[PDB]
């Protein structure tokens, strides 16, 4: 497979420019950083809470294990 | 178990090297103390060159000790003074003799023991300096001794080290501590004869990869800039 | 003896050899420092 | 004119909405070639004899000119290898590669080829975890009735591990990457009839673009990060993953108090260790892997991806907790605070896959009426 | 659908005037796979250490269940291998395969891949001809000025052959067949755009026929003859070609009175041994092989084959006398009745190729006016 | 490449039969053996004489070599 | 050089095997004669099972000889009666002792000597039975001896064998010849423990391949028969 016999296209225009006629990193800080946060606010709630529990189960996994080797009053 | 602390060192830093002066006194220890019952088989005097001793000087130690080499033309074997190619004098010919020389217990090798024990140095330095009186309600056979860092807190380790157990060349203090410093410095070199060079490539890497990585990241953003700035439209009737 | 993984081969009439008559004109003591201690890499020159 | 087949790596149509994740899809080609290249030069001084192999490693790390690096570019390279895969594979779930049934199965046979390969690679140096690391796992195949004792003794070259066990792996281990090297092309062949598969999951036929400027350098950029994250470990923390014990000589007459194989089994080893029964967990082990062949009959949603299935993301990243848990829980010993976990975590693994991901599409279709 | 590429071995056009010679064209696929298959199981008990390797062979021939055969199915298999080639290659001259310039060069790189491979295969058991068989040949590369001492010491892993020399070959030797295994496909690829080449030399496009019934079984019939001629030797005369000395342990401090490598070098080794000068014959050696790349600029006749060039047959079968002579003259020592031969036979080899075969077509064209 | 677009053919007929309707080896001895000899008489003269000399050079190569190790009268 | 003849044998035929009765007396020879100075290291008593001796009987010889095995718990080594797993008693611990026990000359091993010497058996049998008085005009150092079959015709081979040098079990003649027969029969078995089985597959092969080869040659001629009988013509206008 290659270009030429994939599918159909009709009434579509494409504009584009050389790289040399534009800076590589414009608006990186200015516009990127909100887009990072917007990318963040859409994903954290479905990614973190597993790892949140993991941090806790990693915590309680040690403490209970830590106590068990410590003796009892007898 | 018992977790040793993270004692600092002259080499803990990720571009820190070993104090070779500390190694120079460290090697004295292994010969005077540990070489009676520890079989370091993966090392020779020649590896000490460029590290702590010179060619001729370290060779003077090869002249010191006898080594079993050479089938005589009679068909027998003999003893000669060693050389720089010769590995260290093995204390005992086989493990079982070491168990026999002890209370049934074996000395491990000390070539790669550092990297083969959790914590490495910090285990060892605190091991020797963890001797104390046993606690109440504990009992031990003869030959065994107490040391908390060892698993089971029960070991056939005779105390090898103590203050003023020997003397060193330049004349620094022969405390139980400074000696314990050079020796652990010494053993890390055993399982790492490359430390002086690992950091060298340890450093060359960064000022290249830290320098390339933006540039390639730019050449990426260079080519992709056509599509990072590409617009469209839709003009049917 | 064995050396570099190669062999190690180690006077009254030896000096009697006429050097010019030989193939390689080469006096004996040009090859050694001591006369009575001979050394050479023991490898046949041909093959 | 073999220049027309190498258009698949030069002039191939491929999408444009592509993340940085798919760097990982080609790093294996770099890991594999590098790893082979490393190991090949590495085996110039390995020895397949018990009495010298462990020493023959020491022949490298001490006496070879800059060869000591090669033990670690290769060894910890094998860790960076696996770090790609479980970022390469969970991808296919988070994006929906697995509909390409002719390809997804190939993606399995590699894994069992490797995870049975790597098992033969940790064992060569006779580390005192090599031996027992080979004992425990291989001992399990005695779990089968009436043949388990045969095949195990048959592979041990006797009645227990020995010199004869070693050489039989070193050839089986020096070889399979080449078998992988060709299967790699096969894995790309069935692709070639259909091409890649965007994050959205949409058939992006309209927006397929060239490959030589764009994704080439993009992969090289990833390879840089790989070499970086590889050069870091070897230079700064080579003792990190490769356990300390493996520098010990082998001795069957003494064990460590704690056993664990290399870190990457541990999600899987823990599943077995959960089961007190012997055989009752073994079949769960390979089933935990071979479930991947069984997933694509569970693509309930008539969508593909999971960027457009928010509930799937709630489950999917929850699965990672289980694996990363079983990873850690596996590498820790058998005691009451931990047994209670694996008896759940093992079940959770099978549960999330075969109940709730299907349940999603059956619902999400109903949430939007098809 | 990887079923369409395997039509080249099922539904491929190919001629119909085909002899029994072209059995040999595919036996290598059977020799190679068999040889690999043999050697792979064989290396399950080889050891890459001087102190045990020769013994590790004895571990096979005595203590392994029917493994003793495998030393010979492999070893003498390598002789039957070469028997195919110089019946496979002289073919291309007697029929005119060599016009396919894109293929003929590939047919060379195999040969130097193998003849440098096999050189690493005779040496493993430390036979007292292994050592010197590796010494003499490798020593010659000191013939170069100002680098010869470097590369040779560089490959010897020191200043002379040793344990370090061994392992470096065993990996270089366990590997190249796989490199050949893929180059085999390449060798068939450039073919695939043009197909085979009849004995007549005529473009037989009109009479190209299927492949699954006809040439499949025909090759199998040849494979039978191969397995026969292989099973015969191993069962009835395994000591025939493999020289007796190689069962001796290695010792640098003593040589045999007579040296010769394995029989197949001997046409080539004799060419060098003819020259009293050191370097003046070395360049002739590889030139004697690499002349094959230089022949196709010497296809003077505007015909192709030699079934229709009777004079070429007078020369061609005369060349075989020279090779089969240098074969025997090579394996015999340096004395006056034999030096007089190789000083001619070596020149005859270069002479028949570069003077008289060209001269034929320049005449045969004139004998028939074009 | 495959069947279909190789070349041109015109006015050619092909007759052929099943294998089952004919013995595999008819006239093997009766007709083959002359054809063997005919195949022989066309090739021996351009194949043998090299090997003829080889047999002689293989002969004289030994005899002269055989004599040389045998001593001379002196 | 000297070319030995082609003496016949009980095993020269391409489906002929070894007279195991001849082997049984042959092994007596190596122990009584050759095992004083020949180091056969690639063999054990167990390989004699199913060949010349049984398990218990051959084991009686392992009980006969002492063998150095086992690190004592003290850390030393000792001697025990051998077993079937144990290889043969090596005469001397190293080669050099053998050179010292001789006039500077070494005994070769005899495991694979047959296949490592042109002619194999026929060399060896004629070697022992090629001793004669030296010819006129020849001189030899002490310890050296004359034997034409050896290269250089000069050898430090003390005559090992002679008529009535020992006696055998069943009581056959202890001539210099019959003994020389069993011993060469014995050594061929050394470098071929498979002879009894090589011919077995040596035979199974033929009555298969001799049986298949026509059939495949027919299936060939079967399919090709379409073209072995194909006719043509040419009918344009
Ligand atoms: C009395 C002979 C002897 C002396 C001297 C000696 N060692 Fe030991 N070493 C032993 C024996 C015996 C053991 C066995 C310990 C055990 O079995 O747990 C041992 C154990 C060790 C270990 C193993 C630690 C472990 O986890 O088991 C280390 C490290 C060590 N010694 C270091 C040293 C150092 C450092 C010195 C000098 C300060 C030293 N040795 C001097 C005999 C000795
Ligand atoms: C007295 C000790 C001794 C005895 C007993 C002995 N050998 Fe030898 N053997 C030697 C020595 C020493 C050599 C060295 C020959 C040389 O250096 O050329 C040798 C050489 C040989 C060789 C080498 C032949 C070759 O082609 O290289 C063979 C074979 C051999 N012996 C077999 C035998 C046989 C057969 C017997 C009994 C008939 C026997 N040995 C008994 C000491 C012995
Ligand atoms: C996917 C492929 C492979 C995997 C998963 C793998 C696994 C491993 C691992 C993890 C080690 C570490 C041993 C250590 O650090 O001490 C190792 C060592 C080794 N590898 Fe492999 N390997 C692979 C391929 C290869 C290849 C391709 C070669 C040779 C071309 C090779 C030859 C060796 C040798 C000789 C060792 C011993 C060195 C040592 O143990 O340190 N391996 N293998
Ligand atoms: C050496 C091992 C492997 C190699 C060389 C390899 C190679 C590749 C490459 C180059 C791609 C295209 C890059 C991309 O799609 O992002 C790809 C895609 C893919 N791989 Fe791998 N891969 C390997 C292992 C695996 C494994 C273990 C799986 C397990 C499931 C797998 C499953 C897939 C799938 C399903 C795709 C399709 C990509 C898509 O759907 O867009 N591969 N493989
Ligand atoms: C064209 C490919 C090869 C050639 C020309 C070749 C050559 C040889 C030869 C002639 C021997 C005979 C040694 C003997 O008879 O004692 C040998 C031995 C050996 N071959 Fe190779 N070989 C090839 C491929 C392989 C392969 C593919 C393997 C493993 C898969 C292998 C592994 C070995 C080993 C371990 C030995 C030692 C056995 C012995 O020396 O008897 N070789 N090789
Ligand atoms: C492992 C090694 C090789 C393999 C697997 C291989 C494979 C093949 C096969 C299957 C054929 C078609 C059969 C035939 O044409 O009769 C062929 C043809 C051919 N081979 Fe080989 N071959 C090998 C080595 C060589 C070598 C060493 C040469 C040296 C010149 C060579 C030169 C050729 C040429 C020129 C042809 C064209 C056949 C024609 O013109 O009709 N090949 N090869």
């Amino acid at each position: 497979r290659q270009f030429g016999h994939l599918t159909r296209v009709r009434h579509v225009i494409t504009y584009s420019l050389s790289p040399f006629e534009q800076r590589a990193f414009p608006h990186y800080f200015s516009k990127g950083i909100p887009n990072v946060l917007r990318r963040t606010r859409a994903c954290i709630l479905r990614v973190a809470p597993p790892f949140v529990a993991f941090y806790l189960v990693y915590t309680w996994g040690t403490q209970e294990f830590e106590k068990s080797k410590r003796k009892n009053p007898a | 178990e018992l977790h040793p602390p993270s004692y600092p060192w002259s080499h803990r830093g990720l571009l820190s090297s070993l104090d070779h002066t500390s190694i120079r006194r460290g090697f004295q220890v292994y010969k005077q103390v540990c070489s009676s019952c520890h079989s370091m088989d993966y090392v020779a005097y020649r590896h000490l060159v460029g590290v702590c001793y010179t060619e001729d000087e370290a060779k003077a130690l090869a002249e010191e000790v006898e080594v079993q080499d050479g089938p005589n033309e009679d068909g027998e074997m003999f003893m000669r003074p060693g050389k720089l190619s010769d590995y260290f004098p093995k204390p005992y010919p086989n493990p079982e003799a070491a168990r026999a020389a002890n209370n049934g217990a074996l000395p491990p090798d000390l070539s790669y023991i550092v990297r083969a024990r959790h914590g490495g140095e910090d285990y060892v330095f605190s091991l020797l300096t963890g001797y104390c009186e046993p606690p109440t309600g504990v009992s031990l056979r003869e030959g065994l001794y107490f040391n908390p860092y060892f698993p089971g807190q029960a070991i056939g380790m005779a105390p090898p080290i103590y203050n003023e157990v020997l003397e060193f060349d330049d004349g620094t203090p022969a405390t139980m501590s400074q000696v314990a410093k050079d020796v652990c410095t010494f053993l890390r070199w055993a399982a790492e004869p490359e430390h002086d060079h690992r950091k060298r490539m340890g450093l060359k890497m960064l000022l290249m990869m830290g320098l390339l990585l933006p540039l390639v990241y730019a050449m990426k953003r260079h080519k992709w800039s056509v599509l990072k700035s590409r617009k469209l439209a839709y003009r049917p009737p | 003896f064995k050396w570099r993984g190669k062999p190690l081969f180690v006077i009254d009439q030896e000096a009697a050899v006429e050097v010019s008559q030989l193939r390689d004109p080469q006096h004996d003591l040009e090859r050694v420092k001591k006369p009575e201690w001979v050394i050479l890499i023991g490898v046949c020159t041909h093959l | 004119l073999m220049k027309i087949v190498n258009n698949a790596f030069i002039d191939l149509p491929a999408p444009s909405n592509i993340s940085s994740w798919w760097n990982f899809g080609s790093l294996l080609g770099i890991c594999l070639i590098l790893q082979i290249l490393t190991g090949l030069f590495l085996a110039m001084h390995y020895t397949s004899d018990t009495t010298t192999a462990f020493s023959s490693v020491t022949h490298i790390c001490r006496d070879v000119n800059y060869g000591w690096i090669i033990r670690y570019m290769h060894a910890n390279g094998a860790s960076m290898f696996f770090i790609c895969l479980y970022m390469h594979v969970g991808r296919g779930l988070y994006y929906g590669s697995y509909t390409f049934l002719e390809t997804w199965n190939i993606g399995v046979i590699l894994l069992l080829t490797v995870m049975a390969t790597a098992f033969m690679g940790y064992v060569l140096p006779w580390g005192q975890m090599s031996f027992w690391g080979a004992t425990v796992i291989t001992n399990l195949l005695s779990a089968i009735p009436y043949i388990g004792t045969n095949l195990v003794e048959w592979i041990w070259g006797g009645f227990s591990v020995d010199k004869a066990t070693l050489t039989r792996f070193f050839a089986f281990h020096f070889i399979l990457p080449f078998i992988i090297m060709a299967i790699a092309m096969v894995h790309l062949l069935f692709l070639h009839e259909t091409g890649s598969n965007n994050p959205t999951g949409i058939s992006s036929d309209v927006d397929k673009i060239p490959f030589h400027p764009y994704y080439t350098i993009k992969d090289i950029l990833g390879a840089l990060l790989l070499i970086l994250a590889l050069m870091l470990l070897v230079l700064f923390a080579p003792d990190l993953l490769g356990d300390p014990d493996n520098y010990t000589p082998a001795n069957p007459l003494n064990t460590p108090p704690h056993i664990k194989p290399e870190w990457y089994f541990l999600f899987a080893y823990a599943i077995l260790r959960s089961i007190p029964n012997k055989l009752g967990g073994v079949l769960a082990l390979a089933f935990s892997i071979l479930i991947l062949a069984l997933i694509p009959l569970l693509h309930t949603s008539k969508q593909r991806s999971m960027m457009f299935r928010p509930l799937s993301q709630c489950l999917f990243w929850a699965l990672v907790a289980d694996l990363l848990t079983l990873t850690w829980i596996g590498g820790q010993p058998v005691e009451h605070p931990y047994i209670t976990i694996g008896q759940l975590a093992s079940v959770l693994y099978f549960l999330l896959i075969l109940v709730l991901m299907p349940t999603a599409g059956t619902i999400e279709n109903k949430l939007l009426k098809w």
